[PDB]
């Protein structure tokens, strides 16, 4: 198509 | 009440809204859910908290930027510059904050309040939701303050905890992740790694013997979760 | 709140991907009557980039899902998704109506004769933010707006044609988002192609011409041209 442009629980 | 409204086309919604990634539509559609005053199905537990967790992660996830920005700053010295990160910074805790109240009014009112003790799993995932928001308040707060958001979290957290030692398998990923956040909470907040590190260890250990009580549904959930237990076990511990 | 506040809270809403902040921040700095700096000019498209982009998004996932669930043919499940997607529709228009008005009140209006490469990325805007309206329009509503669309990019072209290298990277996009235009709103793949081609080519032939200052977004931009042209033509 192109145009011109330590964790915790996770959901 | 959902006589009044339809409750299956509010839900609909809120996946609808899920997939277009727009999550304040779908806190929104999940808000009026819950204030239907029903209890709610796994499924919409679950559209819930990924609603309200996109919302504040967003504001979260700025104000560690805006955070970082602040300290190099500050280095500087200079007045105004700093005056309109600080300013910018307050303007995202506050609407941090709004969204921490909206959660936890929600929870406190209606979803912790009308399930049942026999509903084991529902109040263990609302008590350690509260325990969450209350953490991520005591990560932008200061002063007095903070300590009586800290203190709010780790209650919640600590009868979180209590109710799943004798009601859930040390596998289930409800307990599990209850562990994870909890054990980040004594790491994050309370500066206390000693503590972290032990909780985070007891929890996957006592998953690890058990490991009988995995069922189809479960060892898909309660291991990646046993893994993120073990990654910041071993990073802490570094 | 003076102009260089104003730019540095576009800059920290940026770093906080906090676009519609950025987007008032530029808008406002737009609204001081003056012209933009290429840094300024950069921001403001980036910043109403981001928040319609965000529309653009949401309303193809939303679109998507009304043509499968037509399908499914439950009356009740069909006329929310479709007003689902009108609430986006409305607000994608929205933003839209508003970059257009600061370009032909402010950006547009306020060049002078000689500041070319302005013109062009601003009518190259104007046509941008036309397609996009194009995007979620039907019957003489799309007419108009891809009129509009063409009429803008058309114009931008000739002046860069005339008045800028095939290298310069304003001109090169504009190339770029015009076959876009032909392709997927024109329905016209040749005439994509044609336009594609020639200004990559044309960037070849005058490669040397490329300063160091941007020679690194003329270069991916000549990049997708190509990806483009490969995509287009292979089928």
């Amino acid at each position: 198509r192109q145009s011109v442009l330590k964790v915790s629980l996770a959901p | 009440m959902g006589s009044m409204v339809d409750r299956e086309q509010l839900v609909q919604k809120a996946r609808l809204a899920e997939q277009a990634e727009r999550y304040d539509d779908m806190a929104a559609a999940m808000k009026n859910v819950t204030e239907l005053n029903e209890p709610l199905s796994n499924e919409e537990r679950n559209l819930l908290s990924v609603a309200y967790k996109n919302v504040v992660g967003a504001r979260r996830s700025s104000w560690r930027v805006i955070s970082s920005i602040e300290q190099k700053t500050s280095a500087d010295g200079n007045e105004k510059k700093i005056e309109m990160v600080r300013a910018y910074r307050e303007k995202i805790e506050k609407e941090l904050e709004a969204v921490c109240q909206d959660v936890l009014s929600l929870l406190d009112n209606y979803l912790i309040k009308n399930c049942s003790e026999t509903q084991y799993e529902s109040k263990v995932f609302y008590l350690k939701m509260k325990g969450d928001y209350y953490r991520y308040l005591a990560e932008v707060a200061t002063g007095e303050k903070r300590a009586t958001v800290v203190e709010s979290s780790e209650k919640a957290y600590s009868e979180a905890h209590e109710i799943s030692k004798e009601h859930m398998q040390p596998t289930h990923p409800i307990r599990l992740g209850l562990a994870l956040n909890y054990s980040v909470f004594y790491y994050e907040i309370q500066n206390a790694p000693e503590q972290a590190c032990h909780l985070a260890k007891t929890a996957f250990d006592d998953a690890i013997a058990e490991l009988d009580t995995l069922n189809e549904d479960s060892y898909k959930d309660s291991t990646l979760i046993m893994q993120l237990l073990r990654d910041n076990l071993t990073l802490w511990t570094s």
